[PDB]
């Protein structure tokens, strides 16, 4: 009835329990024992229950004609298959993926030499230390570039506790009405890059720099700076795993796709454009047609790891059982390799 | 039959037991014999800090729900008017749950006839991170290896893995920001006569649990777990009735001391309640968790209401108009502060209101069984 | 300064008041915005605290008198209301002399000046919310 | 007097104001903290929804404004008018 689980909205890790009558979601109890949220959750994380059963796609799908119509599993590794051998396919992975199921993409990526793939996410590869954020008060001086507030409320709420233990908070944005912005002990809309920098150029050694995908441009120089200086930086990444996968997958840095295979389980994946054929691995299609879907497990059907922003790794059951017809994306990889 | 001691026949269900396991016995018998469907109670998780409620349909194993858990501020009211508000039920409740749960029974949210309340004596809980906290800061041990709680002797009291107690006064821990919920510190009802029956240990022996019947329902539960044998019961003292009564009298006068330390000489002022009030996400997680709110749809989130932009709302338009829905029926349960994300101590204000109704009117929330003079039809 | 003022009058005596008052040509202030409700007992906290969160600087309701309603016990939920609003106001630094109600039949129209006249000078003196 | 009680027995037929309460059911949570309100009786308990009777129902608004969730609205008096005409008394 009532089962512990990750909230798959945003990068933060809180704990959720998904109330389950009669196998279906019927509803979210407090996760109180969690520590990074204690059982508090944003609204996002209140809803998280109702994503299983919503726009829930079930069974494969290979285009024909013009529209997608039922199939069945081998006939769609196969049709896939092929794709991978001998045309020029390109893997895109979302955050959204197990620890275990990324590794299993990276050997994937390996057997077929596929020679563009990777993790949709703007952050670069980085040296990330592995904070916790109930450690986030403790910094005399903290820099946030984006609303982290907005981003994941989760770790405003540290932001807050921190601003309450005495350190000097100094927030960086193209807006000057964000959450952070009326909150932070001093806010600056900045609209040159070198605006922000200057001032990053007085923190002392072993300040935090908190910075969310909002101004993707200022990831890479934050970074620089930050490399040099001896700064910790903690990113608010876009999906609820993209740590962990990208601890096995390099962020993907072309732009030529064509042909490309999306593996989006937590269908968390902004429309992307493809140039060729489309193969879709998610829970709903929803968006527009792809030329194949092979609907998966949901974040809570599964079991395995998955890494929150700060660092911190939880090992997840599944909540509910996986419908009839969809399988893990674990399951997809393994058949694909054995084929 | 006002008061009796009862236990378990059983010997396993004794063993686990709080305190006899005249609960576990009685659900047991209710769900063997057949008096309703199912049974709503806690179970712990991987540590005695995590504590899940669980729907049992039927007895076999229900010794796994024994025990009480202090680190456990749960509520059911809700759980049972949102899902279970169609079976015949037999819940076991703190004085807050059969508080929420009386509240909805007369907004009819929950059948009276359909719900039985096994009610437990109630000193207060704690939260699970923060409990594992002052363990690990004041008691000089891991969080881990710790398998009990308990608030007897005015110290909370933890028993080691090995056997051993280690008691520090609760009154020294709430000093230094731990121990109970402030809520509960608050707290004014520690047995609850709000049930059919209150089972506790104030005026109970050691291996016995103190039951209180306070309804012919509840008479009817004991007469049928007595005859089917599957709780032997004898009558107190009446020395210990006593005992049970001074004990209580004594918790309810701290409870209203610490009711005027928080509601009124410690109580935020407006400067610091704007400071609060300017955090708010907006989230709804306190309406949510609130047992009193359970409408279907809330005005809060109505055009007029609604704060659209991503900024903190005016504490008007929605701590007042939340206020004024159902300030006079708040049972400081402690649970809109306990979700809340950003931390902004909401059961005070609402506490403090619903005093002031409860001074002017005589309405006690959860504990009268007719509606607030608010709703009376009368010229009054 | 000059004060905004939110006025809820039923229909059948308060709202009569007013147009006494107005009848007999009795001048008072004129800030005050008076809205028509059937019954005293149609008014509810929400409207209250919806006219403080856009701006009000006083609140005034008129009803029957106490055995006088139209639907002949609206006023006295009114009532109960009004004393829970007094309550819960204070709490968000609204003074409870923002907030006034009254009692106004229809033929009252020099009660009603006098109330009007007297809830402006309070709500003038407290000054801006 | 007698002409004036002839004009409406010779006319036959008068009109009902429908200013009077309607129940959403889809939103209504049978709560019933609204019939005790009516001091006419006009709301009853169907189906475990609120039903106003429009012969017993006076329109005095008094079920309106005690309901929570906004289910009970006034006809002409509905809660939307009320609040747009607070916002622009003031703005
Ligand atoms: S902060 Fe992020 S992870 Fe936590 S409840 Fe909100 S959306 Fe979910
Ligand atoms: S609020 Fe009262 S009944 Fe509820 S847990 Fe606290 S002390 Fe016990
Ligand atoms: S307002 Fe808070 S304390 Fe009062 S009943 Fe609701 S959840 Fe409990
Ligand atoms: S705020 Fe009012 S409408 Fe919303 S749930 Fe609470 S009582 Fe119902
Ligand atoms: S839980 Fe806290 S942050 Fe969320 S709406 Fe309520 S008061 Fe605001
Ligand atoms: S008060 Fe509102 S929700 Fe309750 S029964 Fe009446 S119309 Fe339905
Ligand atoms: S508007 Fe008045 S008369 Fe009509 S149902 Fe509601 S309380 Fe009764
Ligand atoms: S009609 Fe004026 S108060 Fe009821």
């Amino acid at each position: 009835m009532v089962k512990h689980t990750l909230c798959p909205s945003c990068s933060a890790g809180c704990g959720v329990n998904i109330v389950e009558m009669g196998g279906a979601p019927v509803g979210t109890y407090p996760y109180r024992r969690h520590p990074v949220n204690e059982g508090k959750t944003c609204r996002a994380g209140r809803d998280c229950y109702e994503i299983p059963l919503m726009d829930r796609v079930t069974s494969p799908g290979v285009k024909k004609s013009g529209k997608l119509s039922g199939v069945n599993w081998d006939e769609a590794l196969d049709k896939l298959t092929e794709l991978l051998s001998s045309e020029d396919i390109s893997i895109l992975t979302t955050g959204t993926l197990t620890n275990e199921e990324a590794l299993k993409l990276r050997e994937i990526i390996e057997n077929f030499n596929v020679k563009k793939s990777g993790l949709i996410t703007v952050f670069p590869e980085f040296d990330y230390p592995e904070i916790d954020i109930r450690n986030i008060r403790d910094y005399d001086n903290i820099a946030v570039i984006g609303d982290a507030i907005t981003c994941a409320p989760l770790i405003g709420r540290r932001i807050f506790h921190a601003m309450a233990a005495g350190a000097e908070v100094r927030s960086y944005d193209r807006r000057d009405e964000t959450r952070m912005a009326v909150n932070s002990g001093f806010h600056i809309t900045f609209s040159d890059e070198r605006e922000v920098l200057n001032d990053l150029q007085q923190l002392p050694g072993g300040s935090l720099i908190i910075i969310t995908p909002e101004i993707p441009e200022i990831i890479g120089p934050v970074l620089e700076f930050s490399s040099e200086n001896e700064f910790d930086v903690l990113p608010i990444f876009e999906d609820f795993n993209t740590r962990g996968v990208m601890q096995h997958l390099p962020p993907v840095n072309e732009g030529e796709f064509d042909s490309v295979w999306l593996i989006d389980p937590g269908a968390a994946a902004e429309p992307v454009d493809v140039s060729g054929k489309f193969v879709l691995q998610s829970i709903r299609t929803e968006g527009l047609t792809p030329d194949i879907f092979l609907p998966v497990a949901a974040w809570c059907e599964k079991s395995g790891s998955y890494t929150s922003t700060a660092g911190y790794t939880m090992k997840l059951e599944p909540a509910l059982q996986a419908p009839e017809g969809v399988l893990s994306d674990m399951e997809i990889f393994e058949r694909i390799l054995r084929a | 039959m006002k008061y009796l001691l009862a236990r378990a026949t059983d010997e396993e269900i004794q063993r686990k037991g709080e305190c006899g396991g005249a609960v576990t016995a009685i659900f047991k018998y209710m769900l063997d014999k057949e008096v309703v469907d199912a049974v709503l109670t806690l179970e712990r998780g991987y540590d005695v800090y995590d504590g899940i409620p669980v729907l049992l349909e039927d007895s076999s194993g229900i010794e796994s729900t024994c025990g009480s858990l202090h680190c456990a501020p749960t509520m059911f009211g809700d759980l049972i008017s949102r899902y279970l508000s169609d079976m015949r039920l037999a819940v076991a409740v703190k004085p807050c749950d059969a508080m929420a749960i009386r509240e909805l029974e007369k907004r009819h949210q929950i059948d009276p006839d359909k719900v039985y309340k096994i009610g437990l004596n109630c000193g207060g809980t704690l939260a699970p991170v923060s409990a594992r906290e002052m363990i690990e800061t004041f008691y000089e041990i891991d969080p881990d290896d710790v398998v009990s709680e308990e608030i007897d002797r005015g110290k909370f009291i933890v028993e080691l893995r090995d056997g051993s107690h280690r008691e520090i006064s609760i009154d020294y821990l709430e000093e230094e920001g731990f121990g109970r919920r402030e809520n509960c510190q608050r707290c004014e009802i520690m047995v609850p006569r709000n049930a059919d029956l209150a089972c506790g240990n104030w005026g109970a022996d050691d291996g016995w649990t103190f039951i209180e019947v306070n309804t012919e329902r509840g008479q009817e539960i004991i007469e049928g777990a007595r005859s089917s044998g599957y709780i032997e019961a004898r009558e107190p003292s009446e020395k210990m009735v006593k005992i049970r009564e001074k004990i209580e009298n004594a918790m309810i006068s701290m409870a209203r001391k610490f009711q005027d330390k928080y509601l009124d000489e410690e109580y935020p002022s407006l400067d610091e309640w704007d400071e609060y009030w300017k955090r708010c996400i907006n989230c709804f997680a306190c309406r949510d968790a609130c047992p009193v709110c359970f409408c279907r749809e809330c005005e809060l989130e109505k055009d007029y209401l609604l704060e659209s932009d991503e900024k903190a709302p005016d504490p008007l338009t929605f701590q007042g108009v939340r206020l004024s829905h159902m300030g006079f029926s708040c049972i400081n349960c402690g649970q809109c502060e306990d979700v809340c994300p950003m931390d902004i101590p909401i059961a005070r204000i609402y506490h403090r209101i619903q005093k002031k109704y409860r001074d002017r009117t005589g309405f006690t929330a959860g504990v009268s069984q007719e509606l607030p003079p608010m709703y009376s039809g009368e010229k009054d | 300064f000059e004060p905004k003022i939110v006025g809820f009058c039923c229909n059948w005596c308060s709202y009569g008041g007013a147009d006494t008052a107005g009848t007999a040509r009795m001048q008072y202030p004129p800030n005050v915005r008076i809205i028509r409700v059937m019954c005293s007992g149609r008014v509810n906290a929400s409207m209250i605290l919806k006219a403080f969160s856009e701006g009000a600087d006083g609140v005034f309701v008129g009803g029957c008198h106490i055995g006088d309603c139209h639907y002949d016990s609206g006023n006295y939920k009114w009532k109960r209301r009004a004393r829970f609003i007094e309550d819960i106001l204070p709490e968000f630094g609204i003074d409870k002399e923002r907030f006034r109600w009254e009692w106004i039949s229809a033929s009252e129209g020099e009660k009603f000046q006098k109330t009007m006249q007297e809830f402006y000078e309070t709500v003038k003196y407290l000054g801006p919310l | 007097a007698a002409a004036r009680a002839a004009i409406p027995m010779v006319k036959g037929e008068v009109e009902i104001e429908p200013i009077i309460a309607v129940t959403d059911s889809d939103v209504c949570g049978g709560c019933e903290v609204c019939i005790e309100l009516c001091p006419f009786g006009a709301i009853s308990i169907e189906e475990g929804h609120a039903n106003v009777n429009v012969a017993l129902c006076k329109g005095c608004g008094t079920c309106v404004a005690a309901c929570p969730s906004g289910a009970m609205d006034q006809q002409h008096f509905k809660t939307e008018q009320i609040m747009a005409q607070i916002e622009a008394a003031l703005n």
